[PDB]
């Protein structure tokens, strides 16, 4: 399917986008 | 903004300042934000109208990275250069905006058939191009230019252009210009949040159109964002002044 | 009484009114109620802090480049050695990454400016000591082992101690009031074709590229403690002076590199689950 | 603000900030970043009942979750990245009481200042920059490096000197307001508890000498300037 | 209209009433009845003309539960959503209506074939679409157009859309919206009370129109009726916010 | 004498003026003798009680909907309990009835504001006594059996005796200035068509389902004499504050659904018989 | 309120607006964000010296 609709578990929280405990997305 | 003047501890002394070059050329100014914006940007052109459908859809927003086109992803009916616009530029520093929009429709006829032009306000939905609203099959007996919606006419014939300015019918205070993916599906009341509404334009025979985008004279930008990552091959493309 | 109106005048149509301008007169037609009702900026407007003009935004310090001052680099070594040149970083090579505000406005201009103002950033201590000299150089560029060419120029010498910090004002110094871009006015390549000879012969313009270089030399041998550390690094921050003026709109020399992803139907493409 | 000779304490010559019953004292000069306004003028409109300020218990200095910065750490890095309020309710300093009111009010305008404590020693030397992004959501990982740091409103710290930043944070959010916590009951349409996030980005590396620490400490603090509540209800759990 | 604070006797204290947000957004005020009547209404989408036939007719009356479509009955020449524009719901609300309605009328076409528009006044019937007069099989020699009524032409080469405003040309005082079934044969003369007359299009040659229908300046509605019995299955054909 | 005119100006040709405007300019011709006479409002004219705006309309009381309470009925207890949206009146299934004013007229725009106004007429006598609670619950709402949760919001206790009727003011307090619609701006769907994921993901917008509900609990339970009935009705009346705002002109959500019949040919189509 | 506007005068259409002519009139758009903004002889100008006719 598409990538982009939904971000993969261990980098993201429960709103579909980036955790702020994830650091290395830079 | 920080302008960053705060930081700069040093007093020492240092070189003339001089004079400006601004007027020594001409009086004609173009540094002025709202002014840059308020010149129009191509969205579609030589688009199809076909009468199968509800209309061809046009999103209310200005010209953005969320327009911008990448080597390899899947063809859109949208200009390939709308991101390397110098307002496309602009409004990627700002992730607000507030006011009306013009929209210049240029339809590639001189029939005496009307061509209608619908605003629909913030619905809450993103769509772009020719759509079945509700999915059905016929659309002449329930149109959507004659539904209650505010709409203006353009008549080929007298004139094949038209300039038409939507208003800022949202519920929000402003509206976000972009997103970092914007096929994302996330939160579907915020995914809507940046349009505030859509334009629709209803033919009755098949023929093509083109359109353009520009800033209203009511228009305000806020919410700095600061100059993002970016790439250029400009060099590449172009000879030197020493052969 | 149906009386004869004899009143007349010849006219010129045109399609649209005002439609290259940013400004003057418009035939736009408002989709309201009231035709010259407006948005209302009473309550919710521009924040009075925000750059209203794009020479505001180039008025914003930007950290363009970097490099190191190491106990090793001999007296004349050049530390730092650029073109300063806002149309483009490099002319034989590409450039990725974060480009400073004054470089990214400037790249939608055509024609740039008077002076530009540099800020050195030394992120050492107190027990670092040395002396540089920054240097302004026109038309004719030095040898990278002559100081002596380094020092004929326009320069400022700067004693490294308690401050660690110093501003520069480049001059601007030409034959001609304003430069033109060396970056393309316009480019229809889009998908990274392989370029020959024709491509470039057949290109939007000539580029006219900067002689004008900014270098950075050591005066006084970097001389730290043991305690501390040998080597520091130098930020070079870079902003549009002043009287900077920019003219004439083009296609923007720069485009988003990272996340860049084309608009789709929502939710009719694939949304629903 | 000009250092005295040596005395029995040292140079005592520090400055200090009280806010409520809260104190935080300063050894060197601090940075301090422009004092800019928020959207007025819609709060009447918003709410037809009146917002209520809790000073006493919000204004006051709270400190959350310590910074480590080392020598590998490169230019860009995110040492730490705040989504607030949300991360100040229900992930850092959970047992604050600059928390009660958000347990009963859903809606809120809130604007805030950071202040940031750093302690390295005379022998090392790196910079760090905090910036502010407002009106955040899906929008985290564009313009979020150092040269964006550099243009939003920002504070800047020399690692060596150990001199205070202050980031004054205003509201800047696409609506009237902000809601404070998610519930069952609630909506899952509207991403609550953000309006803003923060970046805490190494601008130039951590060094130090032979033998040297190879990292060192900052301490952030929070305090909100001007906290406005509405839409009372039934208290609940934060997060 | 009883506004029913009469009946509210109860005069304990309660929360307050707020700051309204009209003006906030924009200046544009689109709460005023007039304005919203003053707005066009899609009747007749590309509908034939036929020079067999002494013309067209559009019966002056203001958009209503008259012209509304009902999912069943006999298919008419008529658009279906009349019936859920802003203005048919407020013209459910007033039976009396008196002034002048506005009818934009655009010819398809781009010949120099003039096209007249004459005015009836109120004679007592009510009719629509192609129609024989007196059931003849020629009338390009008695024209309704020359027979001394007023009479407007458009010549579409010059401009294929006109506005043309009919005046209240009738015996009563006030001119009724609607009745409760607009078929029953009841009371002749009471019967053709609904309209203030007609507005007959003639071509030369077989060509297709577009007619849309608002109130003029000097227009006023009254005899408020408050809100019907309704239905709507809205909900039905959208996702919610939560998928 | 017969001199050349040289005076010119550039125009810009549109079929229409003012077409898509309420107000403003007009390029109407009157099909009259006099081109400038206009209907005479001397005599016949609007009555000064008639509503003048959609906003006169909804500030008209409407009976919105009715319920039950009985002796039977303990503490904490839920009488009345809905999500008060003026957009519409159920999310999960069909409306037919007599919607009140202002709901029909809020039916026509796609935006709304400011309080909402509520009534509550309970038909009893004299001999009947109690106590209820209404209560204004906003972004969060109260379990049915937790009365404590309905308590901790914006609510008046009314005790039932002597009057028998309270009023309730409910505050507009939400995260946006206005609310959107709930209802669509464009329906064209009109033959009771059988809804498939595909119609809903090409659908106009998406539903913003509002969370704000209103609540009546029992405080005191009904203790009404023997002599008298033991259950009572409660009328609950709705209109819009006297700063309840509308925008946004869009399709009616409602639409009538009694004694619908299109206009024919009088008397051509069989009317001599 | 949206009153008829019966203002009206006869016109005669021309493609070009003082095509023939050295001076007088011109319907010329300038390629400018300001569409009333010129060229600067402020500064850079004809020398006075320099002939201004043919004659």
């Amino acid at each position: 399917d598409n990538p982009h609709r939904f971000l993969p578990a261990n980098v993201s929280n429960r709103w579909n986008e980036y955790s702020s405990a994830y650091l290395p997305r830079v | 903004m920080d302008t960053g003047a705060k930081e700069d501890e040093d007093e020492t002394a240092n070189f003339s300042d001089g004079v400006t070059a601004m007027g020594f050329q001409s009086l004609d100014t173009q540094v002025s934000i709202k002014d840059i914006l308020r010149r129009p940007v191509l969205l579609f052109n030589h688009v199809e109208l076909d009468p199968d459908y509800t209309g061809f859809f046009i999103p209310i927003m200005p010209p953005s990275r969320m327009m911008q086109y990448k080597s390899g992803d899947k063809e859109t009916s949208f200009q390939r250069l709308i991101g390397r616009t110098p307002q496309a530029a602009i409004m990627n520093l700002f992730r607000f905006w507030r006011g009306s929009l013009r929209y210049t429709i240029i339809i590639h006829s001189t029939d005496g058939h009307p061509i209608y032009v619908t605003h629909v306000p913030h619905t809450g939905n993103r769509v772009y191009g020719l759509m079945k609203v509700n999915n059905l099959h016929e659309y002449t007996k329930v149109p959507i230019f004659g539904c209650g919606l505010t709409t203006e006419m353009i008549i080929p014939s007298v004139n094949p252009s038209i300039c038409v300015e939507v208003p800022f019918d949202t519920e929000n205070n402003w509206a976000v210009t972009f997103d970092e993916d914007a096929q994302r599906n996330y939160s579907w009341r915020d995914k809507g949040d940046t349009v505030t509404g859509h334009l629709v334009v209803t033919p009755v025979v098949s023929v093509y159109m083109s359109v353009w985008v520009e800033a209203g004279d009511d228009f305000e930008v806020s919410n700095f964002y600061g100059p993002p990552s970016v790439k250029t091959n400009d060099w590449n493309y172009a000879f030197s002044d020493e052969h | 009484d149906k009386p004869k109106d004899v009143s007349s005048i010849t006219i010129i149509p045109k399609p649209r009114l005002g439609f290259p301008h940013g400004k003057g007169k418009s035939d736009a037609v408002a989709m309201r109620v009231n035709p010259v009702a407006l948005t209302s900026f009473q309550d919710v407007s521009a924040y009075p802090d925000e750059p209203r003009t794009t020479l505001d935004i180039a008025r914003i310090w930007g950290l363009r480049s970097t490099f190191n001052w190491g106990s090793g680099d001999e007296h004349g070594k050049e530390l730092f050695n650029t073109v300063l040149d806002p149309g483009l970083r490099f002319y034989d090579q590409d450039y990725e990454g974060q480009i400073t505000p004054m470089e990214y406005v400037t790249g939608l201009y055509n024609f740039w400016s008077g002076p530009i103002e540099l800020r050195f950033d030394f992120v050492s201590n107190a027990f670092h000591t040395g002396t540089v000299i920054i240097s302004a150089e026109y038309n004719r560029s030095s040898t990278n082992t002559d100081e002596c060419q380094s020092h004929s120029t326009y320069t400022k010498t700067f004693h490294l101690g308690e401050q660690k910090s110093v501003h520069f004002t480049v001059p601007y110094i030409y034959d001609t009031v304003v430069r033109r871009n060396t970056a393309s006015a316009y480019l229809p390549v889009t998908d990274y074709d392989k370029v020959d000879n024709v491509s470039r012969a057949q290109a939007m313009g000539i580029r006219a590229e900067s002689k004008m270089r900014v270098k950075v030399r050591v005066v006084n041998v970097l001389r730290p403690v043991a305690s501390t550390t040998s080597t520091i690094e130098v930020l070079v921050y870079m902003r549009g002076g002043k009287n900077y003026a920019l003219h004439g709109l083009k296609q923007s020399t720069y485009w988003p590199s990272n996340s860049v992803v084309p608009i789709d139907s929502f939710p009719p493409d694939g949304y629903d689950p | 603000e000009v250092p005295s000779k040596e005395s029995i304490q040292g140079d005592a010559t520090q400055q200090s900030s009280k806010e409520e019953n809260t104190i935080i004292t300063r050894d060197q000069q601090q940075t301090v970043s422009e004092n800019i306004p928020s959207t007025v003028g819609d709060l009447v409109i918003a709410s037809s009942e009146p917002t209520q300020q809790f000073r006493s218990l919000t204004n006051r200095w709270m400190p959350i979750n310590s910074i480590r910065v080392t020598v590998n750490g490169k230019r860009n890095d995110l040492l730490a990245q705040y989504y607030i309020p949300e991360d100040f309710l229900s992930t850092h300093a959970k047992c604050a009481p600059n928390t009660i009111p958000f347990e009963t009010y859903v809606y809120g305008k809130y604007e805030l200042e950071m202040k940031f404590v750093a302690n390295g020693n005379k022998f090392q030397c790196g910079k760090v920059i905090i910036s502010v992004k407002f009106d955040s959501y899906q929008a985290d990982n564009i313009n979020t490096g150092f040269q964006a740091a550099l243009s939003r409103p920002h504070i800047m710290l020399d690692l060596s000197t150990n001199n205070e930043g202050v980031l004054k944070i205003p509201f800047r959010y696409h609506r009237a307001f902000v809601r404070n916590q998610t519930h069952k009951t609630a909506t899952a349409g509207v991403r609550p508890g953000k309006f803003a996030s923060i970046y805490v980005q190494v601008l130039s590396p951590l060094q130090t000498g032979e033998g040297g620490a190879n990292d060192m400490f900052i301490r952030p603090f929070y305090r909100y300037t001007r906290a406005e509540f509405a839409g009372m209800s039934y208290k609940v759990p934060l997060t």
